[PDB]
Order: structure tokens, then C-alpha cells, then sequence
């Protein structure tokens, strides 16, 4: 049974930070690539960032680039999402969503329940 | 590719056939992927590589991917199948969804 | 070495190419269970006759064939396309049983391009077959003191079966030209036959249980696997894989080739393949030769030095192989990019030789432009190859050079006329006596 | 595949053979362009004075601005033919992924086989054509047997003049007739440069043939050759050792004679490339270096 | 086995105002535009009585079933609201699993079934869309003759086409995204043979 | 300085070194010689080896034979043409440059 359980959301101040995690049971996870995604209350779903199964590569959306970062370790387990800079538009529910590749060829198969950021002052 | 279009809604009655569509350019050049949200829960997928379902979702979902569209079928509506469905696909390692479609059941 | 000789003359050798080596072995097979249903198949308390012989599919299970040899005293496997000892490292994307009961001289009949009675009227194999006939006698089974009467053949048919098809009709067979109106009578037979299977009887006379398992070996995807353990995907590094059987060298990447359902693998020009979707997580890889190149060593003779330049043919000086250990790069000896100097031509990488801004005529051509010397402290030393000096003419509208003496000059020009003329005993060459 | 390479080693001297005929081939094309091309002692160069007698030689003379100095008239022929493999580097990269199938090069690299580049680079040869032609425009035919004898342009045509049996008294009287018949004709060659695609069609044809060759060898390693499999890890990972080794042999054979098939044409057709450039060199000796009385 | 470039086709007015067996010779080329989902399958064999073993195809809202039992079918089948058959034994082999041109390309080659299909929304065309495989059946039979079956609950229309294919070479040509976008049918005529 | 007269003489020397070395090669079967072929086996075993044998030594010599047209070619031509300056350069003072 693969669960992935986040964690670090909370509210906070605009112009703040904040370290979100997500991690994996019952799964390989050295195996998957991992992405962050999110999604606001009423609104749709936005791709955050993806990382590649061993972390050497990385990807980010223009909306999120240069803020945020994205990190993972394997012998914990664990997804790491390191957020600064919030902005206001930055408030949403963030899911950790694992898949197999980037190239096209792989779905999110597994969801996680997801972690709230709200940011306003 | 890198806005993937989608109705608003769809309403459809039990035993009815609903067909949410996503468009997108040339969406049938890359796989498609559906997934189904449902109020208060984490996104499920339904649909991947265009046709193709996981295991455990019913049957009665149909998928396809040509020209520049793809559609989502659920023959036989039942109330089960009310929730928000979502479209996927990947572009250059990055995730693009559609704005989403929720399958108002009656 | 190459060159099958203890001196070299001055110039550049192209010697063996480079080739990156593969660092693992990656193995993947479909993620699969459940053991294939063999020991009901030789196992039955009753074969099928083989006029309606049993046609059994193995799907979405492990095949182990070396327990087959438990279930039936056959003495060997009989293959086609395949070897026995090579079933277990293979997939399949089904696996067909077929059983029946023949005596013993009919055992012949059963393999691609035959004829007979049991070839041409009960069971018939296509002349591209690839799968294996297992046969063993059963006199202790199918035999009976007054004869066993249950085993039945086609003896007469009005045209040969194509291969796997099966004639279960019984309708009354009409050897002359008179009407038979479902009755026997002269020239109107009943098209089957019994086998009369005594234990009395001479081997090839005897009754024997033949088992013919059909298979694809082409690229498909597979549900029947042999007893394989698959291990990680590693992409991005030089590996040896093995896709469902498909063995082969390279680097595996991510792949936006869009794969229809039914395709497995992706084959190029060549034919070779270059594309496979990954077997459990159903994605599409690209497959790309690892790292290789051409290689020239640049040498003035042996008899100057034992001093030597690497040209790597083609190649940014940034590829250039640099694979630590002798067992991820050959050839296995080292010329250090630091300790011997770099440098970049459209020919590709040099190294050991210093590059200078000096023009002179070429020595040992070296490509686009490029030329080597051995020079002065004596190193191999490389230049952009001179064509000659400039001479502006003074040229105007009233100005003439006229010379006031000359020069009677002898100079000397050898042409080939002849070459040795041979002759070969054609015989004596190749047969001797 | 090892097993193919042990198997191989039982053939002796064949590969040998073929690559040392390949590296003969490969030698005389550069000896083909040094012999027609470095036909002048000195790299000749004419002063800024760009005036000769009212012909006109703007189009055919180098051209500074562009980084190969090569003439108008070079320009226009260099992008007339257009070359399947310059021999130049490729990197890694582009052979990867989904740009490789679309590139007949890259299974040609894949399987062995690659371009070399010539020894002389096209600014080179450019520069030796610019001496040749700076050499003749300042002193016509003199620097093809000694030092280059500068004589005004004018005087040389009258001195190709008498050397057709004409008096140099029609050159001079005609001088300004002669100039402009000649600068019509230079535009005229200019004009169906720039009009006509396919008119350097025999260096197309030689590239062309080339290529195709290359690509018919790529396309024999499908051939089965009769065996059961045109792939060598097919018949290794389906039969055991002794009968892979037959398969093996088979698909060893036909591809030899594939290559031996390939080596002989490329020997011939590197014979008639041999006569080309002999004929060219003679022009170059003959019609270049000095005025030619024989016919045609 | 294709269809030939440019082949002459039957196009079919089956009508129940409120039907003899077709050849199958090598193999056959199916198409039908119509979306009354009154076309429902078909059936193959040689005689279609209980002498000899028969293939039959019927699909359904969510299903479709393929048998090669002994069918004594009827001289006009057609599924109600069985009228296709009367009596079927010896069971041997089963199976369960703008407008749109649906076309089907049945052969029997071994004793493999082997089914191509390909839904194309048209506004018969004149361009290409090549069909994808869809099964292939063990089944061992002799077919020679097939017909359609309809699905009556009524007024009734279905029009259809039926080719028939030969063995013949073709040239494809792939694009750069794996399609089938162009094909040269060889024996066309001496153009397609120089191409 | 006769370079081109000697490098004749070796190709030819050459060509006959690389011809007596094939001998040598198996082509696939057993063994290169044979004698020992058709000591170690009967002769419908032996024949399967003799016939790789000798197919291998066939192509040998077609090889050969086919470099030595192409050579005689070229050496026709260089014949030719030294016939040619013969006529041009000795028995007559020749205008062409070069
Ligand atoms: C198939 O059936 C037809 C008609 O019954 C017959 O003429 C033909 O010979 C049969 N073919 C085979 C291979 O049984
Ligand atoms: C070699 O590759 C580097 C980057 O890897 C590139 O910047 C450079 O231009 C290449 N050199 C040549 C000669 O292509
Ligand atoms: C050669 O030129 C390079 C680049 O201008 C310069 O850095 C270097 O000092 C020069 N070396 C010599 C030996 O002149
Ligand atoms: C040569 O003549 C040209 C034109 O007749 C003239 O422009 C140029 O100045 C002259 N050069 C000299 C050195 O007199
Ligand atoms: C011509 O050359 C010879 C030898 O090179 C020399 O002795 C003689 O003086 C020269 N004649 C003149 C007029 O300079
Ligand atoms: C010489 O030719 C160039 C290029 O065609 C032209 O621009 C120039 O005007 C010409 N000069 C004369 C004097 O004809
Ligand atoms: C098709 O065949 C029918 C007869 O079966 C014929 O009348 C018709 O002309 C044919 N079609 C063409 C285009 O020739
Ligand atoms: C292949 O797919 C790419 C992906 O967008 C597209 O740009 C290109 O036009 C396609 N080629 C053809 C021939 O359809």
C-alpha cells in the first residue's frame, strides 16, 4: 500500500518561507521522480516542480522559478519543498504526486492528501 | 502542449452517456492523461497514455487522443461518477492540466 | 600490433576504436507470479486424437521449462526457431499447447514442410513455426490386450488442412463420382479411422503423446516469462539490458515517442532496436550506443621516438573518454588530457601534441587544416599547415619586369610503366595436392 | 558482440584489406585537391589598385568581408552543392533521443562508418584559387614558369591576341569593346549561377552517390542473409552457442560481402575521381598557367 | 493481404420494411458510416450449418462475444430487440472483451483470426488512416463465406462496404511520429511500380 | 628518391604475402589445413569443411585479382602517359605548360 503523507503547511506572512514534506511508504522510492503541485481553493491544478528520481535533475514552473526549491532524500524517504519569498497568489492546497519519468510517457499514479500554504497579512 | 482546454461542466443523467472533452495543439502528438477529483479528495487517475486504464477504475471509462482533442467517456453515468475530472500531458518535464470539467450527475 | 611489425615509419595509424563500457546489467521483466499450468497439460489422464486435437493457451503466468522433464519421460526436446536450454530467458506474448495422440512412424510428420496422412488431414504446421514437439512413447497408457480403438485419425479429406486448422466433421467421404448420400458404400468411406494400439506391436507402431508448444518470438508484449528476477531501471548510464528477452548495450532515456498499445519495441533503419516500452512501468525509453570514436596514433618513426600523439577522431575534447579503471574504457591503456597537452580540431581531439602559432609545411596530416611535426628538447608539435609566402605583385598601368638572364634548370620526373607480372595455380592455391 | 568478433577473427585478413584500401582512397583525395589546387609557389596577391585595362574581375576576386574570402562566383557555387557529411565534429547529442532517426548519419556513425574531413579546408583552397588568379591578372603566364613578371592588362591581351594569330593593333583599338564583351559575359555567368539549381550537377552527382552508397550499407544489416534473424543479440539470446554460431556465420558472410561490395565500387569510382583530377591539373597547367593552342 | 488502390466495392441497402451469404475469398475489408448501432457483428464459416464449425461475432452495449461452436444458423440472422442460430454445440474456443467511418479488416491466415479496426470522424474519403490490430484468435477453422448480423427491436436501414483483400505489396511510409501518412500499392499501375 | 617505382614493387610483394597468409585462416571450419580435415573426419563430414575451405580461399583470390585489375589500371594509365611525354618531351619540344 503506497501512502504519501505531507506535512509543514501553515499560515504565514507574505514575503515569508516555508518547508513543506512528503513522505513515502510502502514504495521504491529511489525509483519514482516526484513533483509538487497545487491547487487553490475553487481553482485548478497547477504544476509546481518535479524532480527526477535521483534528484539530479530539476524542473520548475516560470510562475514558481527561482523561489521555490525542490529536494529529496532517498535514505529518508522524504520530498522536500523548500518555499520563500510567498506571495500572496501562492496560497493553495499542495499535493506530492509520484510518477516514473517527465519524458510524456508516465501519469501522476499516486496522490498525496495534500497541505494548505496560506500566505496574507 | 501548453493550454489544455476544457468546458466548464457537463451534466448528464444516470445511465446517460457523459463525453468531457479537453483540446489542446496538436494534443494527439502527446499521450493524455485523466484524472477524477471528487469534493474534499485527493485527484485519482483515471486515464493514462491515452486509452489506457489502472487497475480498479471501472470499466465504463473510455478515453481517446486524435487530431488536436482528447475525450473522456463514462458509458452509463452512475452517481458515483460525480466529481471534477481533470486533463493532463507533459510538456518539455513539465506538467500542463486543463482547467477541469465536474459531471454534474442528476 | 596493427601494423604486424616491431618498427613504425613516420606518419598516423588509425588503430582500434574506443568504446565506453557498460558500468551494470539491468533486467526487466514483466512483473508476473503465477506459475504456467504445464503439469496439466502432460499430465492428462486421456490425450485428445489427433484429428481433434486440444489446443491449450498459457497466458499471464511463469513458464519454467526445466520442469517439464518431471512431468513426461520424453528424452528431448525437439525446437524450432529456439534452443531448449535458451526457454527460460525468454517471453513470450502466449504460449499454445497442443496435444494428441500418433503412433510412432508418424512422429516424423509433426514439423514444418511435411506431408502424410497426419501432415495433410489432422494436424498441419505452418512452414515458419517456432515453438518445440515434445513426443514420448505411451505403449504403457494407450495400449490394450484386444487393441485400443479411442485413438482416431483422418484418413480421408477432400483437400490438406492448412496449418493449425481443425476438422472435426464426419461427413461421409466420396472416392468415385457416384453420390454417397451420407451412407458407405463402394467408393464412399467413413472418413476416420482407429488406431489399433496393441502392446504386441513394434516402436513404430506404438502409440506416442506429442505435446506442441507454439509460441512469438517476435516484438510484442509478453505475459508468459521464464523464471527471471528483474532488477532496477538505470538511465542515463551505459548498461547491459534485458527487455523480455531483447538483449543489448547502451544508454536508456526518457522517450516522447508515442507508442501505440500494442508496440513493445521500436526498431530503426537498421533494424535494430532503438525505442522499448519498459515492461512494468509501461513507459517508452530511447536506446543510444554507449560512447565510441575512432582512434589515430601519431608517430614519427621509430627509429626518432618512442613518442607518440592521440588523435581522437570526430570528437569534442569534452567526450573524450576519461573513464576511470580498465574495465569501463577500451582500449585499456592512457594518455592523460593534463599531462599530455589538448587541443581541438575539426578532426577531433589531439592530445599530445602542443599547438603553435608557427606555419609550416606539412609533415604528418593530422585533418582540416591541421598537421603534426616532430620538432625542438624534441616533442610532436601541431600547426595550421602553410601554403606558401605572400608575393604582392607590383602591378600598375605602365610597369613591365623583364628578366636579363636565365637559368637552364634539369629537374626529374619518374613515371611507372610496368608492375610484376603473376601468375596463380588456382588449384594448387586452394587444394594443394 | 564478442562472439561475432571471435567468429570474425577466423577470416583472416579481409577487414585488413578493405580498411587499407579505404585509407588508400581517403590519401588520394588529398593528393587529387593539392595537385590541381597548389599549382603556384607563392601566394600571389594583387595591389589595392583594383584597375585592369577596363576589365572588370570584382566577382571573381576575393571578397574580404566574408570570413572565407571567397569571390562572388565561389559563393554562388558553394551554395549550389550541399553536402550529405562534411566530416566535421559531431557531438553527442545529436544522435540522441528523437533526432538520431530523423538523421541518416546517425546510423551510419552508429554502425561504423564515418566521413572524414579533407586535409585542405575550403578557405585554403580559396586562397589558392586567389593566387592563381592574382598571379595571371598581373602577369599572365610568366609565373607559371618563373617569377611572377608584372605587365599591364591591356598588353597581356595583346600578347593572347598575337598568340591566336590576331595582330595586338585589333586589341588595342578595341580595347574598350573587348572590356565590355568581357564584363558581359562575367554577368551573364553570374546570372545563370544565380537562376540554375542543379547546374554544378556532377559535384552533386559525386556527393549524391557517396551518400547513397553509405546508406545501402546501412540498410544490408537487415538483410537476414539466411539466417533467421537479421539481429546478432536475437540469434545469441534464442539459440544456445552451437547453433547461434551457424546464424552468426551466415549474417558474418553477408555482411562481408557487403563491405567488399562497398570498398570495390568506392575503388573504382575513386579511379575515375583519379582521371578527373589529373584532367583538372592539366587544365590548371595548360589553361591557367599559359594560353592553350589545343583545339577544344 | 491489402485492399487494392482504387478497388471496386459493393455498398450495401440492407432494409427491413416492417439476404444472401457473401464470399470472404482471402480476406475482407468492412466499412459502415451508419451509428444506429443496428450492425452488430458478423459471422464466418463455410456451409454455417451443424457439419461444419463456425466463427460468431456479436458485441453489445459493453461486451462483445466470440464463439466457434457448431452453429445451425438460420437463413436470415439477425439479433432480437436467438434468430441467428438455432442449435449450437461442440463448443471449441471463446472470447469476451460530421460522421465516423468505422472500418474492419478481417483474414484468416493459419489458424489465426486476425481483426484490424480504425474509427475515423469524416465530414469513404480520399485519404489515409491506417488501422490498428486489434485481436487475433487460435482458432483452427476453414472460412469461406460470411454475412452481417443486424439488431432488430421496426423500421430498419444499414448500409455498409465490403472489400475484398489480395495479396499484394505495398510501400509505406512512416513520418517522423511513427504514422502511417502515405502508401504506394505497387501492382496499381507502372508509376506505382517505378515508385 | 624512386619512391613511387618502389612502392609499385611493394604493393605487388605485399599483395602475394597477404594471399599466402590467408592460407592460414579457418573461414569457419575445423581446422586451415587439410590434410588434417580429411584425417580427422570421413568424408561427409570432411566435405562440409573442405567446402568452407574452399570457399574461403576462392574469395581470397578473387580479392586479389580484383586489386590487381584496379592496379594494372592505374599503372596503364601512368604507362600511357609516360608513353605520351615519350613522344612530346623527347621527340619534340612540347608548348604545354607544365
Ligand atoms: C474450405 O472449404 C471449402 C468449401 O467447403 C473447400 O473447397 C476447401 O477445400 C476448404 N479448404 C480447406 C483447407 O479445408
Ligand atoms: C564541444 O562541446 C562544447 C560543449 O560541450 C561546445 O561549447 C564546443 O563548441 C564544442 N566544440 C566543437 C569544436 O564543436
Ligand atoms: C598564439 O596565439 C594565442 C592567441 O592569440 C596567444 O594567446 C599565444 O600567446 C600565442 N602563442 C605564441 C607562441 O605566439
Ligand atoms: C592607373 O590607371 C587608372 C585608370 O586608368 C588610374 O585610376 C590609376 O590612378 C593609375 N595608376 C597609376 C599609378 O598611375
Ligand atoms: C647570368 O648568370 C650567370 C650565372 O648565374 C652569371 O655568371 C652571369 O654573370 C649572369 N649574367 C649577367 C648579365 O648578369
Ligand atoms: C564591376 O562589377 C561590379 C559587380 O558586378 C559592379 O558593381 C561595378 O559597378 C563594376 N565596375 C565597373 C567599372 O564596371
Ligand atoms: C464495379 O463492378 C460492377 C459489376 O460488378 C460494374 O457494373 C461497375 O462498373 C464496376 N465499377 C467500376 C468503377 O468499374
Ligand atoms: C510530429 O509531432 C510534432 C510534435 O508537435 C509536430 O510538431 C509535427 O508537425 C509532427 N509531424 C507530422 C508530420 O505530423
Amino acid at each position: 500500500q503506497v501512502q504519501l503523507v505531507e506535512s509543514g503547511g501553515g499560515l504565514v506572512q507574505p514575503g515569508g518561507s516555508l518547508r513543506l514534506s512528503c513522505t513515502a511508504s510502502g514504495v521504491t522510492f529511489s525509483s519514482y521522480a516526484m513533483s509538487w503541485v497545487r491547487q487553490a481553493p475553487g481553482k485548478g491544478l497547477e504544476w509546481v516542480s518535479g524532480i527526477s528520481g535521483s534528484g539530479d535533475s530539476t524542473y520548475y514552473a516560470d510562475s514558481v522559478k527561482g523561489r521555490f526549491t525542490i529536494s529529496r532524500d532517498n535514505s529518508k524517504n522524504t520530498l522536500y519543498l523548500q518555499m520563500n519569498s510567498l506571495r500572496v497568489e501562492d496560497t493553495a492546497v499542495y499535493y506530492c504526486a509520484t510518477h516514473y519519468c517527465s519524458g510524456g510517457s508516465c501519469p501522476f499514479d499516486y496522490w498525496g492528501q495534500g497541505t494548505l500554504v496560506t500566505v496574507s497579512s | 502542449p501548453s493550454a489544455l482546454t476544457q468546458p466548464p461542466s457537463v451534466s448528464v443523467s444516470p445511465g446517460q452517456t457523459a463525453s468531457i472533452t479537453c483540446s489542446g495543439d496538436k494534443l494527439g502528438n502527446k499521450y493524455a492523461y485523466w484524472y477524477q477529483q471528487k469534493p474534499g479528495q485527493s485527484p485519482v487517475l483515471v486515464i493514462f497514455q491515452d486509452t489506457m486504464r489502472p487497475s480498479g477504475i471501472p470499466e465504463r471509462f473510455s478515453a481517446s487522443n486524435s487530431g488536436n482533442t482528447a475525450t473522456l467517456t463514462i458509458s452509463g453515468t452512475q452517481s458515483i461518477d460525480e466529481a471534477d475530472y481533470y486533463c493532463q500531458a507533459w510538456d518539455s518535464n513539465t506538467a500542463v492540466f486543463g482547467g477541469g470539467t465536474k459531471l454534474t450527475v442528476l | 600490433c596493427t601494423l604486424k611489425s616491431f618498427t613504425v615509419e613516420k606518419g598516423i595509424y588509425q588503430t582500434s576504436n574506443f568504446r565506453v563500457q557498460p558500468t551494470e546489467s539491468i533486467v526487466r521483466f514483466p512483473n508476473i507470479t503465477n506459475l504456467c499450468p504445464f503439469d496439466e497439460v502432460f499430465n492428462a489422464t486421456r490425450f485428445a486424437s489427433v484429428y481433434a486435437w486440444n489446443r491449450k493457451r498459457i497466458s499471464n503466468c511463469v513458464a519454467d521449462y526445466s520442469v517439464l522433464y518431471n512431468f513426461a519421460p520424453f528424452f528431448a526436446f525437439k525446437c524450432y526457431g529456439v534452443s531448449p536450454t535458451k526457454l527460460n530467458d525468454l517471453c513470450f506474448t502466449n504460449v499454445y499447447a497442443d496435444s494428441f495422440v500418433i503412433r510412432g512412424n508418424e512422429v516424423s510428420q509433426i514439423a514444418p514442410g511435411q506431408t502424410g496422412n497426419i501432415a495433410d488431414y489432422n494436424y498441419k504446421l505452418p512452414d515458419d513455426f517456432t515453438g518445440c514437439v515434445i513426443a514420448w512413447n505411451s505403449n504403457k497408457l494407450d495400449s490394450k490386450v484386444g487393441g485400443n480403438y479411442n485413438y482416431q485419425y483422418r484418413l480421408f479429406r477432400k483437400s490438406n488442412l492448412k496449418p493449425f486448422e481443425r476438422d472435426i466433421s464426419t461427413e461421409i467421404y466420396q472416392a468415385g463420382n457416384k453420390p454417397c448420400n451420407g451412407v458407405a458404400g463402394f467408393n464412399c468411406y467413413f472418413p476416420l479411422r482407429s488406431y489399433g494400439f496393441r502392446p504386441t506391436y513394434g516402436v513404430g507402431h506404438q502409440p506416442y503423446r506429442v505435446v506442441v508448444l507454439s509460441f512469438e518470438l517476435l516484438h510484442a508484449p509478453a505475459t508468459v516469462c521464464g523464471p527471471k528476477k528483474s532488477t532496477n531501471l538505470v538511465k542515463n548510464k551505459c548498461v547491459n539490458f534485458n527487455f523480455n528477452g531483447l538483449t543489448g548495450t547502451g544508454v536508456l532515456t526518457e522517450s516522447n515517442k508515442k507508442f501505440l498499445p500494442f508496440q513493445q519495441f521500436g526498431r530503426d533503419i537498421a533494424d535494430t532496436t532503438d525505442a522499448v516500452r519498459d515492461p512494468q512501468t509501461l513507459e517508452i525509453l530511447d536506446i543510444t550506443p554507449c560512447s565510441f570514436g575512432g582512434v589515430s596514433v601519431i608517430t614519427p618513426g621509430t627509429n626518432t621516438s618512442n613518442q607518440v600523439a592521440v588523435l581522437y577522431q570526430g570528437v569534442n575534447c569534452t567526450e573524450v573518454p576519461v573513464a576511470i579503471h580498465a574495465d569501463q574504457l577500451t582500449p585499456t591503456w592512457r594518455v592523460y588530457s593534463t599531462g599530455s597537452n589538448v587541443f581541438q580540431t575539426r578532426a577531433g581531439c589531439l592530445i599530445g601534441a602542443e599547438y603553435v602559432n608557427n606555419s609550416y609545411e606539412c609533415d604528418i596530416p593530422i585533418g582540416a587544416g591541421i598537421c603534426a611535426s616532430y620538432q625542438t628538447s624534441q616533442s610532436i608539435i601541431a600547426y595550421t599547415m602553410s601554403l606558401g609566402a605572400e608575393n604582392l605583385v607590383a602591378y600598375s598601368n605602365n610597369s613591365i619586369a623583364i628578366p636579363t638572364n636565365f637559368t637552364i634548370s634539369v629537374t626529374t620526373e619518374i613515371l611507372p610503366v610496368s608492375m610484376t607480372k603473376t601468375s596463380v595455380d588456382c588449384t594448387m592455391y586452394i587444394c594443394g595436392d | 558482440s564478442t562472439e561475432c568478433s571471435n567468429l570474425l577473427l577466423q577470416y583472416g585478413s579481409f577487414c585488413t584489406q578493405l580498411k587499407r584500401a579505404l585509407t588508400g582512397i581517403a590519401v588520394e583525395q588529398d593528393k587529387n585537391t593539392q595537385e590541381v589546387f597548389a599549382q603556384v609557389k607563392q601566394i600571389y596577391k594583387t595591389p589595392p589598385i583594383k584597375y585592369f585595362g577596363g576589365f572588370n574581375f570584382s566577382q571573381i576576386l576575393p571578397d574580404p568581408s566574408k570570413p572565407s574570402k571567397r569571390s562572388f562566383i565561389e559563393d554562388l557555387l558553394f551554395n549550389k552543392v550541399t553536402l550529405a557529411d562534411a566530416g566535421f565534429i559531431k557531438q553527442y547529442g545529436d544522435c540522441l533521443g528523437d533526432i538520431a532517426a530523423r538523421d541518416l548519419i546517425c546510423a551510419q556513425k552508429f554502425n561504423g562508418l564515418t566521413v572524414l574531413p579533407p586535409l585542405l579546408t575550403d578557405e585554403m583552397i580559396a586562397q589558392y584559387t586567389s593566387a592563381l588568379l592574382a598571379g595571371t591578372i598581373t602577369s599572365g603566364w610568366t609565373f607559371g614558369a618563373g617569377a611572377a613578371l608584372q605587365i599591364p592588362f591591356a598588353m597581356q591581351m595583346a600578347y593572347r591576341f598575337n598568340g591566336i594569330g590576331v595582330t595586338q593593333n585589333v586589341l588595342y583599338e578595341n580595347q574598350k569593346l573587348i572590356a565590355n564583351q568581357f564584363n558581359s559575359a562575367i554577368g551573364k555567368i553570374q546570372d545563370s549561377l544565380s537562376s540554375t539549381a542543379s547546374a554544378l550537377g556532377k559535384l552533386q552527382d559525386v556527393v549524391n552517390h557517396n551518400a547513397q552508397a553509405l546508406n545501402t550499407l546501412v540498410k544490408q544489416l537487415s538483410s537476414k542473409f539466411g539466417a533467421i534473424s537479421s539481429v546478432l543479440n536475437d540469434i545469441l539470446s534464442r539459440l544456445d552457442k552451437v547453433e547461434a554460431e551457424v546464424q552468426i556465420d551466415r549474417l558474418i558472410t553477408g555482411r562481408l560481402q557487403s563491405l567488399q561490395t562497398y570498398v570495390t565500387q568506392q575503388l573504382i569510382r575513386a579511379a575515375e575521381i583519379r582521371a578527373s583530377a589529373n584532367l583538372a591539373a592539366t587544365k590548371m597547367s595548360e589553361c591557367v598557367l599559359g594560353q592553350s593552342k589545343r583545339v577544344d | 493481404l491489402f485492399l487494392p488502390f482504387f478497388s471496386n466495392v459493393t455498398w450495401f441497402h440492407a432494409i427491413h420494411v416492417s439476404n444472401p451469404v457473401l464470399p470472404f475469398n482471402d480476406g475482407v475489408y468492412f466499412a459502415s458510416t451508419e451509428k444506429s448501432n443496428i450492425i452488430r457483428g458478423w459471422i464466418f464459416g463455410t456451409t454455417l450449418d451443424s457439419k461444419t464449425q463456425s466463427l460468431l461475432i456479436v458485441n453489445n452495449a459493453t461486451n462483445v462475444v466470440i464463439k466457434v461452436c457448431e452453429f445451425q444458423f438460420c437463413n436470415d440472422p439477425f439479433l432480437d430487440v436467438f434468430r441467428v442460430y438455432s442449435s449450437a454445440n461442440n463448443c471449441t474456443f471463446e472470447y469476451v472483451s460530421f460522421k465516423n467511418l468505422r472500418e474492419f479488416v478481417f483474414k484468416n491466415i493459419d489458424g489465426y483470426f486476425k481483426i484490424y479496426s480504425k474509427h475515423t470522424p469524416i465530414n469513404l474519403p480520399q485519404g489515409f488512416s491506417a488501422l490498428e490490430p486489434l485481436v487475433d484468435l487460435p482458432i483452427g477453422i476453414n472460412i469461406t463465406r460470411f454475412q452481417t448480423l443486424l439488431a432488430l427491436h421496426t423500421a430498419g436501414a444499414a448500409a455498409y462496404y465490403v472489400g475484398y483483400l489480395q495479396p499484394r505489396t505495398f510501400l509505406l511510409k512512416y513520418n517522423e511520429n511513427g504514422t502511417i501518412t502515405d502508401a504506394v500499392d505497387c501492382a496499381l499501375d507502372p508509376l506505382s511500380e517505378t515508385k
